[PDB]
């Protein structure tokens, strides 16, 4: 039925107007499928014909499809959509199995149609209206309208979401032992009572429900161990997750396609490295959502990578709040992190591979920093409460760290975990001279119009090296420059430049860099004993600096 | 409660949309605490529920107030307030008592609980939507829109200022020792009497609010006059290498765009020629001389350097080491209105974070009582770190603008 609840109010944009898109249609099949399942939904009272004329309409590609013979109408509110009002959406993320706690008694009831037994704001309908062709390539036609949330409008989950939890909080209130968790059509009910008076419970809400309009089936899904909410199984001690298949068609119409995104986004809250950011562009305004798509060198790349990570199910425990939360993590390639979530060892709740990487020029403790931030969000998000954590490096590592890095950081309580690879610093920089040292004086420039330069040095010992270069940066050569000094020279080095630019960088102490050259310098960095890097300011006439500046200036 | 008054009508500035600013997640602790708080606000009518068709949203969360009690709300206005901010007249009631920062003690109230008699424009309430979150998502999030002057909401004191006047005007008269000015949601309180005695004519302030009905806790101490400002300040001991020299240089060659006195040339001279770092230079006299010079300008504080009204204050902090923290307050770059130190940590404190969450505040209560305005920070985190840890340890009912950055090699220059 329609429940009786009161409607929300829903404007159009800020000065905006309704949909005036004109049907292209004319099928004489299936244009008799529709006006059947119209009819039918205007008996439900879910539609209704639309009388004194005019205007407004929306298509209504209906797509019978090989779901083994049957009837489908698609209304297309994708222009609609861009017109009505933003919502607020009123969750942080889906929730996540591990999140959950053990219930003696769990049920799930499926919200039979539910968008389509809520009202739509009255006023509101009037630009739902759509139309179904005839013979006569004329009007004739039929036109309808809504009278309930339509199946693809934009403010049909969060209205739907709302009146449900408005529905509800009655009931919650005379039972607050029971639990309640909406999330779309599925409502899952744990509970603490007797597997006999829970399933009571159950029937007073399926009767409240109903007295509100809402319909929940009684022959219930296929209830064994495996009960399914948000497409998770729930089991008495675990939960798993149904292994998603990205079926292969190129069928892929732009529908069949628009149902990818939502699936695939789905599962990146489960499975860590899906990537969806991209076949998205093979979308972009109104074109035709029946208008079969070829699949791009683009995205028919990363969705092949998807199929791979859902290939195999993820599994874990639920959440008891009488223990801690202990996060552990290790590095893998490069960049690359793993991490799980546990209380009791071996009892996972959440593993994950975090990688990202935060800068051009980074390294393993700010890498490592990063994950125990973004693990730690995770945690509250979750479970509302931070983790212990167990890591790969030593005390006197980061104890070392933090008190030479001129940003601040910070991790929680934590434990070091003697483990495979340990984090540690590939090398670090003097803070005084070294004595005895052959005092490098560095220094590059580059014409920015021909993009020639040269990078070179001077020494206090009479060495010297000009190096003329092609298709270069000033800032880059400046690079240059600093490289030479190292790879000429003992593994005991007192390098001087004028290149804040070059001193940012090599000061930070990074031991990955987005450019191969900041590698090829950090390679030379680590191979040294003691390094020294200085800086005084250009054109100061500053002995050293100056014979190398006009040395490489040929350029300038 | 709430006295029937007529709803000041308000208007954001043209263009513009109200806050859509989407909410941070918090622990359990706190969401239990905002929604008992909320519980008793919907009750007594100061905040009502409100549903999705309500575009607009604004962080909320909360703090545990200064030296320990019992938790409070905290609503991140920012956005809203940036959206509305100075409106017509009523604006920052006068214009800063220049006074007040002279003051031998300045003590800070909440005096936020008026505020929640005033009811708000009607057109205006959906402004100020605020979202309580769900740990794991579970249930929705409870969204409240406010009926009454919300606390964090600078349009707040504004209108209220007529009122406050008023109720303050008796005080100020058996008074005219005393300054009083009302930023935001505390009232800074400054005299000239000993601790003892302006601690009394606080609590006679106290009791002089409620027989009007405020109502106060039941903030800080705050020692404006030594507030020394930090003079830039060079290397003392003597047997200079070439590396001494440059940096030295490299320094006052920096510090001339503070200071446009400054010379160098003669400490260039002593490093003619590719000499090694550490060889040790015979200080000639000219360079005493220079360095003499020097050192004897960046003594005497600048000139030319007034505050700009209509002028953002801008704020640089960088970490120094030992618990050690230095700060810069300006408005175009080089032309400090104020430069400081801020210390005092060690054993369980040692926390970057935290020094720097302390830090942060003193300062903008600093900026409050200097200017009536507060500086958009310049933060040495990164969001992340800091966006994940700030409101373990604020305590302050304002919160500042922020950006964050990666200091330069001149937390050298300032030390
Ligand atoms: C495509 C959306 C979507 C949505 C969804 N929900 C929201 C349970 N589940 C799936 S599934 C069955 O593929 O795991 N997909």
């Amino acid at each position: 039925p329609i429940s009786p609840i009161e409607t929300v109010p829903v404007k159009l944009k800020p000065g905006m107007d309704g949909p005036k898109v004109k049907q292209w249609p004319l099928t004489e099949e299936k244009i008799k499928a529709l006006v059947e399942i119209c009819t039918e939904m205007e008996k439900e009272g879910k539609i209704s014909k639309i009388g004194p004329e005019n205007p407004y309409n929306t298509p209504v590609f209906a797509i019978k499809k090989k779901d083994s013979t049957k009837w489908r109408k698609l209304v297309d509110f994708r222009e609609l959509n861009k017109r009505t009002q933003d919502f607020w959406e009123v969750q942080l993320g889906i929730p996540h199995p591990a999140g959950l706690k053990k219930k003696k008694s769990v049920t799930v009831l499926d919200v039979g149609d539910a968008y389509f037994s809520v009202p739509l704001d009255e006023d509101f309908r009037k630009y739902t209206a759509f139309t179904i062709p005839s013979i006569n390539n004329e009007t004739p036609g039929i036109r309808y309208q809504y009278n309930v949330l339509p199946q693809g409008w934009k403010g049909s989950p969060a209205i739907f979401q709302s009146s449900m939890t408005k529905i509800l909080e009655p009931f919650k209130k005379q039972n607050p032992d029971i639990v309640i968790y909406q999330y779309m059509d599925d409502l899952y009910v744990g509970s603490d009572l007797e597997i006999g008076q829970h399933r009571t419970k159950i029937e007073e809400l399926r009767q409240h429900l109903l007295r509100w309009g809402l319909t929940t089936p009684d022959k219930k899904h296929q209830k064994e161990p495996p009960f399914l909410w948000m497409g998770y199984e729930l089991h008495p001690d675990k939960w798993t997750v149904q292994p998603i298949v990205l079926p292969e068609k190129d069928s892929w119409t732009v529908n069949d396609i628009q149902k990818l995104v939502g699936k695939l986004n789905w599962a990146s809250q489960i499975y860590p490295g899906i990537k969806v950011r991209q076949l998205c562009k093979l979308l972009r305004g109104t074109k035709a959502l029946t208008e079969v798509i070829p699949l791009t060198e683009e995205a028919e790349l990363e969705l092949a990578e998807n199929r791979e990570i859902l290939k195999e199910p993820v599994h874990g425990v639920y959440y008891d709040p009488s223990k801690d939360l202990i996060a552990e993590i290790q590095k893998q390639g490069q960049g690359q992190w793993t991490y799980q979530i546990y209380q009791e060892p071996f009892k996972n709740l959440k593993t994950g591979k975090y990688a990202r990487m935060r800068g051009a020029h980074t390294n393993d403790v700010k890498q490592l920093t990063e994950a125990v931030q973004k693990i730690t969000t995770e945690s509250i998000v979750i479970w509302g409460k931070t983790p212990k954590f167990k890591l790969p490096i030593q005390k006197e590592t980061w104890e070392t760290w933090w008190t030479e890095y001129w940003q601040a950081t910070w991790i929680p309580e934590w434990e070091f975990v003697n483990t495979p690879p340990l984090v540690k610093l590939w090398y670090q920089l003097e803070k005084e001279p070294i004595v005895g040292a052959e005092t490098f004086y560095v220094d590059g420039a580059a014409n920015r119009e021909t993009k020639l330069g040269k990078a070179g040095y001077v020494t206090n010992k009479g060495r010297q090296k000009v190096v003329p270069l092609t298709n270069t940066t000033n800032q880059k050569t400046q690079l240059q420059a600093i490289y030479l000094a190292l790879q000429d020279s003992g593994l005991e080095v007192n390098i001087v430049t004028d290149s804040q630019y070059a001193l940012g960088i090599i000061q930070a102490q990074p031991d990955k860099s987005e450019s191969e050259l900041v590698n090829q310098i950090i390679e030379q960095l680590i191979k040294k004993e003691k390094v020294y890097l200085a800086w005084v300011p250009a054109h100061k006439g500053i002995g050293g600096n100056e014979q190398v500046d006009k040395l490489v200036s040929a350029g300038i | 409660p709430i006295s029937p008054i007529e709803t000041v009508p308000v208007k954001l500035k043209p263009g513009m949309d109200g806050p859509k600013v989407k909410q941070w997640p918090l622990t359990e602790e706190k969401i239990k605490a905002l929604v008992e708080i909320c519980t008793e606000m919907e009750k007594e009518g100061k905040i009502s529920k409100i549903g999705p068709e309500n575009p607009y949203n604004t962080p909320v969360f909360a703090i545990k107030k200064k030296d320990s009690t019992k938790w409070r709300k905290l609503v991140d206005f920012r956005e809203l307030n940036k959206r509305t901010q100075d409106f017509w007249e009523v604006q920052l009631g006068i214009p800063h008592p220049a006074g007040l920062k002279k003051k031998k003690s300045v003590t800070v109230l909440d005096v936020g609980d008026a505020y929640f008699s005033v009811p708000l424009d009607e057109d205006f309430r959906k402004y100020t939507a605020f979202t309580i979150p769900s740990i794991n998502n579970e249930t929705p999030g409870i969204r409240y829109q406010y009926n009454v002057l919300p606390q964090g909401w600078k349009g707040s004191p504004a209108i209220f200022q007529s009122s406050m006047t008023k109720i303050l005007e008796p005080f100020k008269k058996q008074n005219p020792d005393i300054v009083i000015y009302q930023y935001m949601d505390d009232l800074y309180v400054g005299s000239d009497l000993e601790i003892g005695q302006h601690r009394t004519k606080i609590e006679e302030l106290r009791q002089h609010l409620l027989r009007w009905g405020l109502t106060t806790p039941d903030g800080y101490e705050l020692h404006p006059d030594k507030w020394t400002v930090q003079p830039i300040v060079l290397p003392e001991k003597d047997s200079w290498t070439v590396n001494d020299i440059q940096k030295l240089v490299g320094k006052l060659n920096w510090a001339s765009q503070i200071y446009p006195g400054i010379k160098v040339r003669q400490l260039c001279k002593l490093l003619r020629g590719t000499k090694a770092l550490t060889e040790v230079i015979p200080l000639t006299e000219e360079a005493e001389l220079e360095l003499a010079e020097n050192r004897e300008i960046l003594k005497e504080p600048v000139h030319g350097v007034y505050y700009d009204p209509s002028k953002d204050l801008i704020a640089e902090i960088q970490k120094q080491g030992q618990g050690q923290w230095t700060y810069q307050i300006y408005q175009e770059p080089f032309k400090n209105l104020k430069t400081g130190k801020y210390a005092r940590m060690r054993g369980a404190h040692t926390n970057d974070v935290k020094q720097l969450t302390e830090a942060v505040q003193k300062i903008t209560t600093e900026s409050i009582v200097i200017w009536g305005k507060t500086p958009k920070f310049k933060l040495p985190i990164q969001k992340e770190t800091w966006e994940t840890w700030w409101t373990e340890y604020w305590q302050a009912t304002w919160i500042p603008e922020w950006e964050f950055v990666n200091t330069p090699p001149l937390v050298k220059l300032w030390y």
